[PDB]
RNA sequence: AAAUAGAUCCGUAACUUCGGGAAAAGGAUUGGCUCUGAGGACAUUAAUGUUAACUCAGAACUGAAACGGACAAGGGGA
RNA sequence: AACCUGGUUGAUCUUGCCAGUAGUCAUAUGCUUGUCUCAAAGAUUAAGCCAUGCAAGUGAAAGUAUAUAUAUAUAUAUGUAGAAACUGCGAACGGCUCAUUAAAACAGUUAUAGUCUACUUGACAUUUAUAAGGAUAACUACGGAAAAGCUGUAGCUAAUACUUGCAUUAUCCUUGGAUAAGUAUUUGUUAGAAGGAAUUAUAACAAAGAAGUAACACGUAGUGUGUAUCAAUCGAGUUUCUGACCUAUCAGCUUUUGAUGUUAGGGUAUUGGCCUAACAUGGCUAUGACGGGUAACGGGGAAUUAGAGUUCGAUUCCGGAGAGGGAGCCUGAGAAAUAGCUACCACAUCUAAGGAAGGCAGCAGGCGCGUAAAUUACCCAAUUCUAAAGAAGAGAGGUAGUGACAAGAAAUAACAAUGCAAUUGUAAUUGGAAUGGUGGGAAUUUAAAACCUUCCCAGAGUAACAAUUGGAGGGCAAGUCUGGUGCCAGCAGCCGCGGUAAUUCCAGCUCCAAUAGCGUAUAUUAAAAUUGUUGCAGUUAAAACGCUCGUAGUUGAAUUUCAAAGAAUCAUUCUUUUUAAAAUCCGAUUUUGUUACUUUGAGUAAAUUAGAGUGUUCAAAGCAAACAGUUAAAGCAUUGUGUUUGAAUACUAUAGCAUGGAAUAACAAAAUUGAACAAGCU
RNA sequence: CCGCCCGUCGCUCCUACCGAUUGAAAGAUAUGAUGAAUUGUUUGGACAAGAAAAAUUUUUUCUGGAAAAACCGUAAAUCCUAUCUUUUAAAGGAAGGAGAAGUCGUAACAAGGUUUCCGUAGGUGAACCUGCGGAAGGAUCAU
């Protein structure tokens, strides 16, 4: 038979291929933000959207009812917990205001910049992508990764890694090795 | 075989129905016995659940009751005369569940020699001219195609004469 | 052909069992015995799903081969064996004694009593026969049969049963103020007493049932067991008491760490 | 010259001045014997008796598979 | 994301279509392709035809052993193993496909007071005995046939195979009497704890009467095998109500020969025109009967959609049907079985010419068909099933191989110094770090390989370890650059371009778009308020019947108890008291027409869907997991013993079951005449 | 307005239509005639075993029983006839669409040189002409 492992689709295509505006809108960001295709930024919106549905139904359900009281506690809780929200302002009525440069700004790209750590977003990027970093303990080399509140302060280099405290790379060996055999010959 | 189903059947607006499935074996329709007068000879078949059930194919006597006392004897049978459903079946004398058949009465009137509690009963008399010639009439009552037997009482009051007028 | 099936598939298995849809085509069918498919779990799940004893089907097997496992005082070596609701454990290897009962969501566990209370169970008539030469018997829940039962004893109420000796103890009636149990859909594992029985003549009976904390619910009359007089239940119950909380209060209760 | 022909029971096209064509074309049956059923009148009280006359249906047996047994009696179609 | 642009004119405002745009768990095909995870795959056409191999068997105390081996005690005894064969159980489950099928099948709701039911579970029994009978496999000897899962004659011998049959009490009136002498089932006469309802459990009287209650095995008071009836369980057969696509250039149909009913039988496991005999003249239909069509199996579901809707569902689960086409039948608890049998039609194999043997829409594989689809591989380790049930078997099932169907993540550099334009860019030149892809070896994984992770060794500069597919007049983002051709060749979805200075053809360069992917063909959804219930148009653009009457259908004036008086509330919400009447408590309780309609419950399969929890390194997923500790504290049971968990909730017609109700709507009761009550009456 | 435009006739290509041939082919349904196999009853009785003097014989009885027949049923298949459905050949006849500088006239658009149209009937190479009744969408909202 089938197997039972299903599956879904995380994108979609603007439906307006050459509007000017949109298409500037976008080089602005992936050249903000450094990243390669249209496609993430479809992936984004496309989350954004989803959130963005399910905060319209449960605004326009009645107060003290069950489902609104529940179900609002949990998508505001998860907010919070992804670090959108803040502090004061967790009322379901600013998950609307959420942009796309918000929950952009939580990619692990990004923050490997801001903490310093990094020359740029393109180095940033590929530090991640050669095993580089550690995300509390467990080593992480995915850039969409998205930093949760309590894991922000343990962004630190792997232990494994020549910038962590380790053996160099095959070049410095290399290196060190033919200045040996020309200062033993 | 014969099937007892309803799909070659019409529909009750006349219209008539498309059979998209074969006979299922669980609507069986075997032939019929005709069970005759005549010495004992009886056969075996078997349904569902290995459930027995007895072929009559000839029968001469039977147990028949008196249901003005309540009391019953083994007796032989000598004729058949009438059948409700077609004479062509006392023609051949062939013996089912509502005929009526002529018996041998002999141990009816001995029994009356204890002569329960039934002794105030004034025995009507067209029963009486019957024992006369030592023969009446009865019906029989069991199914002699399903269990095998012949069994039946004797005719008395309003039957009586319902059946007697039938005969002529 | 077309007779009797054998085979049971995975995603056709009654939901309670929790089996993963991973890993296999096919459930442990259990066998035909003193309790229904769908009220009731085979052996197999008991012993290796549940108390995890067993990894694999053959070591529930080997298990099984050494005589140490019995239901209701009687060793089974089946391992499709069907349990059921009242029924009583016990393991000599470990020493240990079990009643299985649902919880407030609608699936069994193994409750863990005393050695005490392993002595007896509780059993629900479902109807009264009379016989040749008149005597009475009662036809249990548990597909049983027991002769010579009180004459004040009815279809619908309950009776404890010893296990040593299949005899009976006391019996405990259905009346408005009984404490019961429910055992089938949207409440299976609610404890309350009785408010009501309504007696609809062409069809189904309805009765109401108030908690502890003062809700109320309702239920058909079919799915209704008796497990104590006004004041006391005669059995250990789980840890919740049959007491079923909103998701919004459950919700609220978790978040102690 | 031959083939068909009486009755009963089924089934009948094109075309048409709607009346026909039509016995269109085609198909089945038919003896003897033993039985069952249905069709009236009269006079004494739902009962009882007395009495006809020819037709029409159904069934079982029977024979070297024959039965409008001789006589009598359309060939059809485009 | 509840959206629109180009095209009729010299120019304008419309109706209206053509073209453009985006999606498809939607098929095919063209160009191109470095890494990992996940995994659809001969349905469409031909339910077309098949070489070869496999796909259902089974003995670990417990039916039968001088085939024959073997141990111990000492010719004897007790044991262990066992080719063949008889006996027992299974082979009616599983797997495949979608031809038939339009009130049929199926779905939700019912009934069986009209039935059958192996294995498993609980109750529990009635009219020579120190042990009965004969006969048959395997086996031995003599044989036949080209051939086959062919078998003849003669002689032996067992059983839980096939048979016969012994020994015993119970109840009513501190001995006897009557005896009971019969489980299911059938006939006749009666009496009568439960269900809404009994011709019900049950009891008596008179006739019949199956089948049974151990002439069995193990050595654990214990089991195995077998057995009459009742109950349970795993199931089935019938059956109530409601629910489908297109067609009226299909309007009347059914009934001689069962169509619709009644009476009596036959038959079946039971009811029934299911069948037979007699009798009556019925049954359905414009609210669409009877027919035709479907490139129609039904459903759970899928695609696209603001809300309505439109289209698909061969194919993981459930139900149905079939095994080349039809019809019959045996065994059996269960079959109208097809890797069971018998015959015909078609197709086809071997032959010594007399004869014998067939069914891939099971798994691989081949031919044919076509636009259209993979290995004649490994294993029972997991999920389960069958058996004489640890231990055997299973193309069920799992594992790999092929595989740009579909889905998720994600490389093709980064950084400095100098030089040069505006802190910056890199357009340019130099130098050192980082790192996979790749080759080798291991730790692991796994039935055994293999893949993924992890570690060691060798390993980038034109990092040649070199990204493509379509476009550049407008719609529509991007050249008025350079050569060739010259209404030819060609391009162009639409408007159009091309006739010697082509922004559109053929090429070079340069730019734009998406990017390990991107084009083209056919179908389908939105766009389409261009099928309109929400929501179109009908003077002149397409469109009001020449006119009136009329049945079905659709739609229909106003009226019957309206109020008042408080409180708890930031004017408002929520409520508390009852002002007519009659029937149940010696001035207190509650009852006072039906439906539609609306409120709240019950009952319901998962997968899919919505949705709660949880860092698969993230994600697509999955249903799991979390906590202390170089090896212990601590806790709770007296030296023992890890602890805390989660797998929620909603949804599941339009019909059916229960339930509160004051508005709206319908129906009932309502006069050339009708009630109630008091008192003499039969 | 040296504008636009209408129809017959001649040529080429493509699509559908009528059509003698009691035209042809493939299916489906119904009646009829034959009728393999087989459930059930009856007939039949190769021989197997019992009850009878015996010399390892004949006769009687009971019982069980194979081959083969008959009948009522369940009924594949073959043939003839009659309809219905789909596909399809053909002398000849007669349309529509497309194309090419063709021939003949000038019906419509201006009062288009006889205002234009509707219904009906007759006639003519063609577009068209004429009779009877109607409309303005007229070339007059008016004496
Ligand atoms: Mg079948
Ligand atoms: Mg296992
Ligand atoms: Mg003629
Ligand atoms: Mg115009
Ligand atoms: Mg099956
Ligand atoms: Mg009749
Ligand atoms: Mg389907
Ligand atoms: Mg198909
Ligand atoms: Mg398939
Ligand atoms: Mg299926
Ligand atoms: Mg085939
Ligand atoms: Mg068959
Ligand atoms: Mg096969
Ligand atoms: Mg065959
Ligand atoms: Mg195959
Ligand atoms: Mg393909
Ligand atoms: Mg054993
Ligand atoms: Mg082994
Ligand atoms: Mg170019
Ligand atoms: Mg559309
Ligand atoms: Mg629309
Ligand atoms: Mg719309
Ligand atoms: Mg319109
Ligand atoms: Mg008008
Ligand atoms: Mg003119």
């Amino acid at each position: 038979p089938k197997s039972y492992r299903n599956y879904s689709k995380t994108a979609r295509n603007p439906k307006r291929p050459f509007e000017k505006e949109r298409l500037d809108q976008e080089l602005k960001l992936i050249g903000e933000y450094g990243l390669k295709n249209k496609r993430e930024i479809w992936r984004v919106q496309y989350l954004l959207a989803k959130i963005r549905s399910a905060a319209r139904y449960l605004l326009t359900l009645d107060e003290k009812s069950s489902k609104r009281i529940f179900q609002g506690e949990a998508l505001l809780r998860r907010m919070v917990r992804q670090g959108l929200l803040g502090e004061n302002e967790e009322k379901l009525d600013y998950v609307l205001g959420l942009t796309l440069p918000k929950l952009l700004e939580r990619r692990l790209q990004t923050k490997v910049f801001k903490l310093g750590l990094a020359k740029s977003v393109h180095h940033a990027r590929v530090l991640i992508r050669q095993r580089h970093i550690r995300v509390g303990k467990q080593m992480v080399d995915i850039p969409s990764f998205l930093v949760r509140v309590d894991s922000e302060k343990h962004i630190d280099f792997a232990t494994t890694s020549p910038f962590g405290g380790a053996r160099p790379g095959r070049v410095k060996r290399k290196s060190l090795k033919k200045q040996k055999e020309k200062t033993e010959a | 075989g014969i099937s007892r189903d309803g799909r070659h059947k019409l529909r009750l607006t006349g219209g008539k129905k498309k059979i998209h499935k074969k006979k299922r074996k669980y609507e069986l329709g075997r032939p019929p016995s005709n069970t005759k007068l005549g010495s004992r000879q009886v056969h075996v078949v078997r349904g569902r659940g290995r459930n027995y059930k007895y072929r009559a194919i000839k029968l001469d006597s039977g147990s028949f009751s008196w249901p003005t006392f309540g009391i019953s004897k083994n007796t032989r049978i000598i004729d058949v005369v009438y059948n409700a459903s077609n004479n062509e079946l006392v023609r051949t004398k062939t013996l089912v569940k509502n005929c009526i058949v002529v018996i041998d009465s002999h141990p009816f009137t001995t029994w009356y020699e204890n002569t329960k509690i039934g002794k105030s009963k004034n025995i009507d008399p067209l029963l009486l001219e019957q024992f006369k010639q030592g023969r009446v009439l009865a019906c029989i009552s069991s199914r002699p195609g399903q269990c095998g037997k012949a069994d039946g009482y004797i005719i008395e009051g309003d039957e009586l004469l319902f059946y007697k007028r039938k005969m002529d | 052909g077309k007779g009797i099936k054998k085979h049971l598939k995975r995603v056709n298995a009654p939901s309670h069992w929790m089996l993963n849809k991973m890993g296999g085509q096919y459930a442990p069918k259990t066998s035909s015995g003193p309790h229904k498919l769908l009220e009731s779990i085979p052996l197999v799940i008991l012993l290796r799903n549940r108390l995890k004893y067993a990894l694999t089907f053959d070591e529930v097997k080997m298990i099984l081969i050494q005589k140490i496992v019995k239901v209701d005082n009687k060793v089974r070596t089946d391992c499709t064996f069907p349990v059921g609701l009242m029924d009583v454990i016990h393991i000599t290897k470990s020493n240990e004694y079990f009643r299985l009962l649902y919880d407030i969501k609608g699936r069994f566990v193994p409750h863990r009593i005393t050695n005490e209370e392993s002595k007896y169970k509780l059993c629900k008539v479902k109807k009264i026969l009379l016989r040749k030469g008149r005597l009475s018997i009662a036809v249990t829940h548990d597909g049983r049969s027991i002769p010579y039962i009180h004459p004040d004893v009815k279809v619908n109420d309950t009776v404890r049963l010893d296990l040593e000796t299949g005899k009976v103890l006391e019996h405990l009636k259905f009346q408005v103020g009984s404490l019961v149990m429910v055992t089938a859909g949207h409440s299976v594992g609610r404890v309350g007493v009785i408010s009501s029985i309504d007696k609809n003549m062409g069809t189904y009976d309805i009765i109401h049932v108030k908690d502890s904390r003062n809700k109320v619910f309702a239920t058909r009359l079919s799915n209704v067991f008796v497990i104590g007089d006004n004041t006391k239940p005669y059995i250990s119950l789980p840890r919740e008491k049959g007491i079923k909380l909103d998701i919004i209060e459950e919700r609220r209760n978790r978040l102690k760490a």
